[PDB]
């Protein structure tokens, strides 16, 4: 099939390491400007976590539009084009934990 | 009418029992009761009689009341009964 | 991006009001899905209203009465009366003429119970309906209009004689905005934003709709492109709507307001309550609603902002697979970088309102 | 009978639809005789 | 009577089963229990006597009909009784840092608690959440205090079957503690008692102690329980106030006041008819030092771990700080000396 | 001769004649370039051809445009700048060429 | 038929929408796959996906077909198909007052050539598309987030994602600022079944 | 059949040159102007004495919902359920039960006007005249629940506002 | 069919008949198609429905005042096209557009029947066959029903 | 309207119109807000003989789009239709 | 494979615990008619639908509950569920037999088709 950007999973993994250079070197500033109230690591690692997400993908074409996405909302942050309400949706605090274990599930409501 | 817990009830027989927590949104305010049970309104209608074996109600005013529908009055045990007005006729007997 | 107060870049942000119309209607039927396009450019509805209405009916293979074409012409261009001075007098008010506002919205209310004694409604009269209107006109409604229109004339005039000739109104707009005729057409700008680069092209005498073939009026062309050429497009517009509006109140034609296809337009209440397949048909087009045959169409309209276009996709079921809706607007503000170069922030504000933009359709 | 909504017989009067801005005031070589006599008045 | 089965996923629009009456719920610790209680869809009565503008915070807090407000007078059991009778659960947050003209410690601390939890008996109330304060002693300098372990022991009479929390000095973004001392900046210096070399704090934050009332409802094995809600970290007060005036980055001016002089202040202000500066007993409060009571099960024992002050402190302090020091990190800072 | 063209951004030509006999020799020698048999060659040979042996007839420039029917002699002269760019990008396009692919198998068929 | 209720047929118009789609097959019968008049007047030409700048710019610059006005780009989702994506070309030639349809189609990752080249308004319209329905434009100047909002996840336009989405937004007092928080509806969009057990159109029956 | 706007040269005469100059100087337009807004400060205003005086509306008006009773008094609604399955917004909720009597009635009739679009669809699809769009549209309220009407809200504001919307529907029913 | 109506005079009115306590008769909508007649005698064995009277008098149903009784008589109310047999239980409850269709097995018997649940809220409304042409063909008992 | 001559006059001087003629206030000139009830006409369908709905059943006579060309098994150039005619100036106003 | 997952936005919780089945809908047996069970539709589980408090309206939080996608063949159905990594279970079409029907057998001599009734 008809490539996107690369041609090789290996070409693609460059540009992956690219974004998260770009992503890795935006916290310190996205923390300053935003004024959140979080830590440059939980930015990083939080950062890390969303590109360990999509870790298992093998396909190029999908890993190129992985990218492609991650730079979209890079350019958003970047331009403070998200606000302090879309940066913190990543670190979900208002929603409750819910419990992966089955005693737990079967507590709790019908939920498969 | 009222219920045990001092509400009253509505035609369709609702009223919160006094183990249900949903009473409490009445507490400092009322709850909306029409006091015009359509059920009691209409067997106060008497009963009209029709020599004819089959009549048509429109539930009056033509246009302004609802499909019309013929009823047949056939069985003298009962009363024919209009589907969409509740009205009932009867032939004599 | 301005250095000091010239605008370097100018980036639209739009969605602020996207509500899925699209996806929404695609889970209602045809009727159903009518009072979507009220709420598209909420403005101009019943212009909104006719062109869908066109598009069902161009699928649907049906007509319009005769008299209902001439009511959705006569109401088309009221609405468009409502458009332009909603048009014009925020243009204006924005600019800082705060006084031609008043004016003509008080003429503005004056048309607007026109929707209401019509329909219902307002605003969203969802009164124009595929296979004609809902109603017929109330008594005494015919003589009502001709009085506003015969007054009318002199609002415009009015309103003129505060913009046209000032020489504060024409510095704000005088070779502002100037789109070249080449360019217009590439960026996808229609309507006056078309006509006032001197491009000769209405889609009501071009391609016309419903009884624009039989009414006689003339286009408004602009020479230089710049906001004060469409302002005076628009203007001219609305003189023109009073010419079409009085051969509507004159040519008014006898008849029914629905096509007469119970399978399509539901029966009168009398013919429903005494007639078993008028009520079954009834029941059924309130309930599933006529069945459209398979098909795709584009039907587009001269709506007051330019030109309003329907994508409508229909699968044989009674609910529209695709509804694309295409907003003049959407187009228009695309190109507002484009005209805003080297112009001052003081100019966007022109720039903006010479557009006509309402986020409603923009944001579908 | 039908008793639609209908044009009177014969159709309505006439709508003005075009614009009427009339013609005022004096011609500039008047408005500047006022003007420079005014202001000779006021300088003797 | 009043057993309701949980239903949904605990969002805004589940069902919960736990209708709950938070007296007080127009305070600091009250917008967090009410907004916790309210999302997890959760049948909220909030009794108030203040203007129902100031309750109107509350309103986006649950869903239709799950926030319900009704009037209720201190001094009236009737007013208890009709905002109680059909509540399951009764958390009473009811408590004024300054004794005013017509209510005072021993009627806001004693009376009213007492009238709570006996008019729940009454009206067959399962849970009873009673929150006292860390430093609640018999014989405490500040009346403040003393009140505090009268209404305890007095509830506990009326109620047995009651949770009782104790927390130290609650701080957050509407604290009265954290920006107490913040604000002592428009005063010149900052007088602490012997320079608060002698006072050790336990500061818990806001949010801790709101999940911890929640999650004692949810526990059953909260109701007779004695709670002590207290933060991850012991500091004294000469070092916490220097890290609070720290992340503020405003000039930090400590000289020690005397205890008679600092007790005299605290009489000036209190000739205020409106909310006092500062109290007498608010003088005594901060500068005793919080108890340690390692016999009661605290937020660990609820399943909630307590957050160290550093974390949420940047939160409070941020709107103190000049227009030099807004955009600046939470990290440049370093965390304050602890006495652990 | 004529004041304006009217449409904004289109200057007046004070030589359309020659302008029109060039634009139109460039566009033939351009489809010259194409292979006979293709169809974009053959028509616009065609039309190019009617409408300089038009512009050679009439030496009117009123009468040439309404005997173009393209509109104001300024548009023809864009007209056909954009047909010999139009022909110059063919060249490269190749589109006389056989399908590249036909569409998989119910790619067109409606409804579902 | 004839007489009110139906609408009038022209046949005019459809022959020469028939000779006029001919006529661009001939020309481009590398990318042309089909070509359609439907009989209300309205010319379809199907086009390979690689076709679109070749054939767009055909249309627009050629003297026998000046469609220079962009009047829709849209797509149409239809995932019984491999290629679900339908991208349409809506076309105005104000020379010759008529319009025209190019239809191609595209995978969920195939991406297709912008037309920003041939038509400036194609802009907005390819952004809207990637921002609905997912597809990617190859050669786009600014492709980004048009009308989602800008954390959103998900192509909504898409047949698959649900009607009320997958996340909601709310005031949090706790926090301070609006939330996104998994959506949970007070009443379920109560969905109808409204088709007929009955054959409406007998024109249009499907062989079995 | 097309007109130019603008597109009017100006005439070079010494006189009218002269006029442009003094109209330049001595800003005549501009006094124009000032004495259009001068008329129309001394017109009467268009303003009505809201709540005392109300603007104009006409039987066809769409505003509160209402379900309406035959004369006998009973309900007219009989569940038939497609007011609730044409409206657009799906604001209508609706269940029903054999009643005592054995007729059709319904036991909930629910429409939040939070939801609702009052697009009158109801009304139009009612086979009885049963859901009416009734008069009035001053019904603004403090809380957001009480605009999610019962079939209680629905019964008690059509025995309130019968009298007006029968008068309207007597006026209006030959239209539709 | 047509889209009106040319009949103007008045329609004629059938006294309705009791077979039992789960079918509901409204016979004047009943367009004397014969497919309760016919389903009773071969698919139940129950020779109790019939036609009584001839033209346009003629009425279907039990001459006498009697009880339709079988384990099969619910599926009359599915063959009959016109509303003129009708579930009592069912009656007035819903609308079939709004109802969610759930296919699932009948538990009754050991047949296993193939069944549809039509739920609507989270609410079992009704159950209706589901064709299976080697387990219950089109039919489903009354119990199961 | 109520408006003494003076003031009438100062308003159409100063507006320079006649204002009293072309009033934007409606006071008299309205259709009365109680219209006698009217006779709608009947639809061309409303007849009881030579009206089957096969003769005039325009939804069930559309067709399926007529393939004029598919890649699956000297003429003239043709144009979409005919070139637009050249529009004709007004000649009511022909220059605003 | 395709594994579009990771595009479509759908959360975890509604890509793996889901369990979407493709079937022809089977006719509904109150009409006679045949044209709805022609197109295969593909449809979600079914999960929890409470009572809203306030007023008795069935609540949900499953964003998928009204999910149903019409496919041409079985095929395409199974080819777009594995797209987005949905665990789908099929059910093979059902079609009626042909039926050996004779208007003559209501009137048999020696044969029990032979009607009481017409
Ligand atoms: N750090 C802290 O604040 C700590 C506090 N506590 C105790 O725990 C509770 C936490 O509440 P907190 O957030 O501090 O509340 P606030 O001091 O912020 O507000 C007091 C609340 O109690 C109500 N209230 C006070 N006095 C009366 C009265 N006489 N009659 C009626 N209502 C009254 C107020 O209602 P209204 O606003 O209308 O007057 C308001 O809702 C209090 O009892 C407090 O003493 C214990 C340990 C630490
Ligand atoms: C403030 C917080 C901001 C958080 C936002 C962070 C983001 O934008 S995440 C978007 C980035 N996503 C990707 O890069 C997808 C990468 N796709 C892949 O397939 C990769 O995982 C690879 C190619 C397998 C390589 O990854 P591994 O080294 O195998 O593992
Ligand atoms: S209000 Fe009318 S349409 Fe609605 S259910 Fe009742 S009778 Fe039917
Ligand atoms: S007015 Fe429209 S939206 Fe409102 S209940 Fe009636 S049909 Fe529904
Ligand atoms: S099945 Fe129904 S319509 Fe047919 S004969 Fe029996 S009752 Fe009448
Ligand atoms: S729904 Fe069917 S059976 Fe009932 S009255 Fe209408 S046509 Fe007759």
């Amino acid at each position: 099939v008809k490539p996107i950007f690369s041609r090789d999973m290996n070409e693609a993994k460059r540009r992956v390491r690219e974004l998260y250079r770009a992503w890795y070197r935006e916290v310190p500033n996205t923390v300053h400007l935003f004024q959140l109230d979080i830590s440059v690591k939980q930015g990083r690692d939080k950062v890390r976590e969303m590109f360990m997400k999509n870790a298992h993908v093998t396909d190029p074409r999908v890993v190129d539009l992985l990218v492609i996405k991650g730079k979209m909302e890079l350019e958003e942050t970047i331009n403070v084009w998200k606000q302090r309400t879309h940066i913190m949706r990543f670190f979900h605090e208002t929603e409750a934990p819910r419990p992966t274990d089955f005693l737990s599930k079967f507590y709790v409501g019908h939920d498969p | 009418r009222t219920s045990p817990t001092g509400e009253k009830v509505t035609h369709t027989g609702q009223a919160y029992d006094d183990g249900d927590y949903r009473r409490v949104r009445f507490s400092d305010r009322q709850k909306e009761v029409n006091e015009n049970f359509a059920i009691d309104l209409i067997a106060e209608q008497p009963v009209s009689e029709v020599g004819s074996r089959v009549i048509s109600c429109d539930g009056g005013g033509g246009a302004l009341g609802h499909p019309r529908v013929y009823i047949n009055l056939d069985k003298e045990t009962k009363t024919g009964t209009c589907g969409y007005c509740g009205l009932q006729f009867r032939q004599p007997h | 991006e301005l250095s000091g107060e010239m605008v370097r870049k100018c980036d639209p942000h739009i969605g602020l009001l996207h509500r899925g119309t699209e996806k929404l209607i695609e889970y209602k039927t045809y009727l159903q899905a009518l009072p979507y396009f009220d709420r598209l450019d909420y403005v101009s509805m019943m212009c909104n209203e006719q062109a869908y209405s066109l598009a069902v009916e161009k699928l649907l293979n049906i007509q319009p009465p005769p008299r209902a074409q001439w009511i959705r012409v006569l109401f088309g261009e009221i609405t468009r009366l409502l458009n332009h001075i909603m048009a014009v007098t925020t243009h204006a008010l924005d600019i800082g003429a705060m006084t031609p506002f008043f004016w003509m919205f008080e003429e503005r209310e004056k048309m607007f119970e026109f929707y209401e004694r019509v329909s219902g409604a307002r605003m969203h009269a969802a009164y124009i309906r595929p296979g004609g209107v809902h109603q017929d006109l109330p008594l005494g409604l015919l003589d009502d209009i001709y009085e506003f229109s015969k007054n009318f004339s002199f609002r415009i005039d009015e309103l003129e004689e505060m913009l046209t000739n000032n020489r504060i109104w024409r510095n704000r707009t005088v070779d502002i905005g100037v789109v070249t005729a080449e360019d217009a057409l590439n960026y996808g700008f229609s309507g006056v934003m078309l006509r006032g680069s001197g491009i000769q092209w209405d889609l009501r005498k071009t391609q016309p709709y419903d009884v624009y073939d039989q009414v006689e009026f003339d286009v408004p062309i602009g020479s230089r492109g710049d906001c004060y050429d469409r302002y005076l497009c628009r203007v001219e517009e609305m003189r023109q709507s009073l010419r079409i509006i009085s051969q509507c109140l004159n040519k008014m034609p006898p008849g029914e307001i629905k096509v007469d296809d119970a399978k399509v337009s539901p029966p009168k209440r009398a013919e429903m309550k005494t007639s078993m397949e008028s009520l079954i048909h009834h029941f059924k087009l309130y309930t599933e609603g006529y069945q459209v045959p398979p098909g795709a169409t584009y039907t587009a309209i001269e709506a007051p902002k330019g030109e309003f276009g329907v994508y409508l996709v229909s699968d044989g079921s009674s609910r529209p697979y695709r509804c694309k809706i295409k907003a003049p607007g959407f187009a228009h503000l695309a190109g507002l970088d484009k005209m805003s170069k080297g112009h001052m922030l003081a100019d966007v504000v022109a720039i903006i309102g010479t557009q006509d933009i309402v986020f409603g359709e923009v944001d579908r | 009978k039908v008793k639609q909504d209908m044009p009177p017989p014969g159709g309505y009067g006439p709508i003005d639809y075009k614009r009427n801005l009339p013609r005022r005031g004096l011609s500039g070589y008047s408005m500047f005789a006022v003007g420079i006599g005014t202001l000779l008045f006021g300088y003797w | 009577h009043h057993a309701l089965i949980p239903h949904g996923k605990g969002g805004r629009s589940s069902v919960s089963g736990i209708v709950a009456t938070v007296f007080g719920a127009t305070g600091f610790l009250g917008r967090y229990v009410v907004n916790h209680l309210g999302r997890m869809g959760s049948q909220v009565i909030v009794p108030y006597r203040c203007e129902p503008y100031d309750t109107m915070h509350l309103r986006p807090m649950g869903d239709l009909g799950q926030i319900i407000f009704m009037e209720w007078n201190g001094k009236d059991k009737d007013s208890i009784r009709k905002v109680v009778e059909h509540s399951n659960v009764v958390i009473n947050l009811v408590g004024r840092e300054w004794e005013t003209k017509n209510f005072d410690f021993e009627d806001v601390f004693v009376k009213i608690p007492h009238a709570i939890a006996q008019v729940s008996k009454e009206a067959g109330v399962e849970k009873l959440i009673h929150i006292s304060h860390l430093n609640a002693d018999i014989k405490s300098p500040s009346r403040y205090l003393r009140s505090k372990a009268v209404g305890e022991k007095e509830v506990r009479a009326a109620f047995p079957e009651a949770t009782i929390i104790k927390p130290s000095d609650i701080f957050g973004r509407e604290d009265r503690f954290l920006n107490y001392f913040a604000s002592m900046r428009w005063f010149g210096g900052v007088p602490l008692i012997s320079l608060g070399k002698e006072t050790v704090k336990q500061p818990v934050y806001i949010v801790d102690v709101s999940k911890g009332i929640i999650n004692a409802i949810k526990d059953p094995d909260a109701k007779g329980k004695t709670f002590a809600f207290v933060g991850p970290n012991r500091y004294l007060l000469f070092d916490l106030v220097q890290y609070i005036f720290a992340v503020a980055y405003r000039p930090f001016l400590p000289y020690p006041l005397p205890h008679f002089a600092y007790r005299w202040v605290g009489r000036l202000f209190e000739v205020s008819p409106f909310e006092p500066w500062t109290t007498r007993d608010k003088v005594e409060r901060v500068h005793m030092s919080d108890m340690t009571l390692p016999h009661l099960p605290g937020l660990e024992d609820l399943g909630i771990q307590a957050t160290p002050l550093e974390l949420k402190a940047i939160e409070v302090l941020r709107r103190h700080r000049t227009y030099r020091w807004l955009t600046s990190e939470m990290e440049d800072v370093k965390p304050a000396k602890t006495v652990n | 001769l004529k004041k304006t063209t009217g449409l904004v951004g289109l200057a007046v030509c004070e030589t359309p004649h020659e302008r029109l006999k060039i634009l139109y020799t460039k566009i033939l020698d351009v489809l010259g370039q194409i292979p006979k048999n293709a169809a974009y060659r053959k028509y616009t040979e065609q039309i190019t051809n009617e409408k300089l042996g038009m512009v050679k007839a009439e030496p009117d420039v009123k009468k040439l445009e309404e005997q173009l029917q393209g509109g104001q002699i300024e548009e023809v002269i864009l007209q056909a700048e954009n047909e010999l760019s139009l022909a110059r990008k063919m060249l490269r396009w190749k589109p006389w060429e056989p399908l590249v692919e036909e569409p998989p198998a119910n790619q067109w068929k409606w409804p579902i | 038929d004839t007489r009110p209720t139906i609408r009038p047929r022209n046949d005019v118009v459809h022959k020469q929408l028939s000779a006029f789609g001919q006529y661009v097959a001939e020309i481009l019968p590398k990318y042309v796959q089909q070509v359609q008049v439907s009989c209300f007047n309205e010319l379809e030409i199907f086009i390979h996906p690689d076709g679109v700048i070749p054939v767009l710019t055909f249309l627009r610059d050629h003297t026998n077909a000046q469609f220079k006005s962009l009047a829709d780009l849209t797509a149409v989702d239809v995932p019984t198909r491999q290629n679900r994506f339908e991208i349409v070309y809506n076309l105005l030639s104000l020379r010759f007052n008529s319009r025209i349809r190019v239809k191609t189609y595209t995978d969920e990752l195939t991406p297709i050539e912008s037309s920003v080249t041939v038509y400036k308004a194609a802009n907005w319209y390819e952004r809207e598309i990637w921002d609905m329905f997912g597809v990617f434009f190859a050669n786009h100047p600014d492709l980004r987030r048009i009308l989602t909002d800008y954390g959103f996840e998900g192509h909504p336009f898409r047949k698959d994602f649900p009607l009320s989405g997958y996340v909601e937004l709310r005031y949090d007092d706790e926090v301070k600022r609006v939330v996104a928080e998994p959506v949970e509806l007070a009443q379920e969009f109560r969905k109808f079944d409204l088709n007929s057990p009955w054959e409406a159109f007998p024109a249009y029956r499907q062989p079995p | 059949t097309y007109k130019f706007v603008n597109m009017r040269e100006p005439s070079m005469d010494m006189k009218s040159v002269t006029d442009r100059a003094a109209q330049t100087l001595l800003w005549t337009e501009l006094v124009r102007g000032l004495g259009m807004t001068l008329s129309y400060l001394f017109r009467e205003p268009a303003t009505i004495n809201y709540p005392f005086e109300k603007g104009p509306l006409s039987p066809r008006f769409r505003g509160e919902h209402a379900l309406r009773r035959y004369p006998s008094g009973e309900e007219r609604c009989i569940a038939c359920k497609l007011c609730e399955a044409v409206c657009p917004a799906q604001a209508i909720t609706i269940e029903a039960e054999p009643r005592a009597d054995g007729s059709r009635r319904t036991t909930r009739y629910d429409i939040d006007m939070t939801k609702c679009i009052y697009c009158g669809f109801c009304q139009e699809a009612c086979p009885v005249d049963a859901i009416v769009e009734g008069p009035n549209f001053e019904f603004s309220t403090e809380t957001h629940e009480e605009l999610l009407y019962n079939k209680e809200k629905l019964l008690n504001n059509g025995d309130k506002w019968e009298a007006e919307i029968a008068a309207n529907i007597q006026a209006d029913y030959l239209y539709r | 069919g047509s889209d009106r109506s040319r009949f103007l005079e008045g329609k004629r009115a059938v006294e309705d008949k009791n077979i039992g306590p789960l079918v509901k008769t409204i016979m004047t909508r009943c367009i004397q198609c014969t497919r309760c007649i016919r389903f009773a005698s071969e698919i139940a064995g129950v020779d109790d429905l019939g036609t009584t009277g001839r033209g346009n008098d003629m009425q279907v149903g039990t001459y006498i005042e009697k009880m339709f009784m079988s384990e099969l008589s619910g599926n009359i109310i599915d063959i009959c096209p016109v509303g003129a047999l009708t579930s009592k239980p069912y009656a007035f409850t819903a609308r079939p557009w709004e109802t969610r269709k759930t296919e699932s097995i009948d538990v009754m018997d050991a047949v296993g029947s193939n069944i549809v649940v039509s739920t609507r809220t989270g609410e079992v409304m009704r159950i209706l066959p589901r064709m299976h042409e080697d387990i219950n063909e089109e039919w489903i008992s009354d119990k199961t029903r | 309207a109520s408006a003494t001559r003076v003031i009438q006059l100062l308003r159409n001087w100063a507006s320079g119109r006649d204002l009293q003629a072309k009033l934007q206030l409606r006071y008299q000139e309205i259709s009365k807000r109680t219209q006698p009830p009217p006779k709608l006409p009947v639809g061309p369908s409303h007849k009881l003989s030579n009206n089957y709905y096969c003769t005039r059943d325009g939804r069930r006579e559309a067709m399926p789009p007529s393939i004029v060309m598919s890649s699956q098994k000297e003429k003239k150039a043709v144009t979409p239709a005919p070139p637009i005619k050249r529009w004709e100036l007004s000649k009511d106003q022909p220059y605003l | 494979k395709l594994d579009i997952t990771t595009l479509t936005g759908v959360p975890e919780e509604h890509i793996k615990t889901r369990k979407v089945r493709i079937f022809v809908p089977a006719r509904n047996n109150m009409q006679s008619g045949v044209n709805n069970t022609k197109k295969w539709k593909m449809e979600f589980d079914t999960r929890e639908r409470w009572e809203n408090p306030l007023m008795g309206w069935s609540s949900t939080a499953d964003p998928l509950s009204n999910l149903v996608l019409t496919f041409s063949t079985k095929e395409d159905a199974v080819a777009f569920a594995e797209k987005n990594g949905w665990s789908f279970d099929v059910e093979e079409r059902k079609v009626p037999k042909p039926k050996s029907k004779s208007y003559g057998a209501n009137f048999s001599w020696n044969k029990r088709t032979r009607v009481s009734t017409k």
